[PDB]
Parts: structure tokens; sequence; C-alpha cells
């Protein structure tokens, strides 16, 4: 079980650079989709407002 | 001189070989759970190593 759990700690440190970035590129996405589009609302409400 | 007494005789030498088979058997035994967990422990390992 030493030897067993010193290849889990390689697992686990491999599992936490996936996890980071499975959360990373979600919040990345969700922010700048929201982002673009009050570019696109802005902008627009100039004109609007002209 | 007794056959009775020789007969007694005969029961203490039936015994010495049962000593004898039960003492290869459990040899046989240990040896057998020893290389079952030589190879649990090395499969353990190669899955973490997957």
């Amino acid at each position: 079980q030493s030897e067993a759990e010193k290849a889990r700690k390689e697992l686990l440190e491999l599992e936490a650079l996936s996890m980071a970035v499975e959360s990373t590129g979600t919040a990345k996405a969700e922010a700048e989709s929201r982002a673009e589009a009050a570019r696109i609302e802005g902008e627009g409400s100039v004109l609007q407002a002209k | 001189v007794d056959q009775r007494t020789r007969d007694a005789l005969q029961r203490s030498v039936q015994l010495a070989i049962e000593i004898t088979t039960n003492s290869q058997e459990a040899a046989a035994k240990h040896e057998a759970q020893r290389l079952e967990q030589e190879a649990r422990g090395r499969l353990e390992r190669q899955k973490i190593l997957d």
C-alpha cells in the first residue's frame, strides 16, 4: 500500500490540473459571452440615442 | 509380549504421518497466500500507473 500510495500521489497531482482546466474553461466562456453581448448592446444604445 | 501393546503402538505411527502431511499442506498454503498477495500487490500498483 505504500507504493500504491506513491503512485496515487502522482495521479492526484494530475487530476488537480485537469480539474483546474475544466473549471477555468467554463468560467471564462460564460464570462466572455456575456461581456460580448453587453458590448453589442452598449454600442447599439449609443446609435439609438443619436 | 502383549498384542494389545503392539496395537497401541501402530496408532502412534499412524499419527506421525498425519503430522508431516498436515505440515506440508500448511507450508504450501502459506506459500500460495504469499504469492497471491504479491500478485495482487503488483496489479494494484499497475492500475494507478495506468
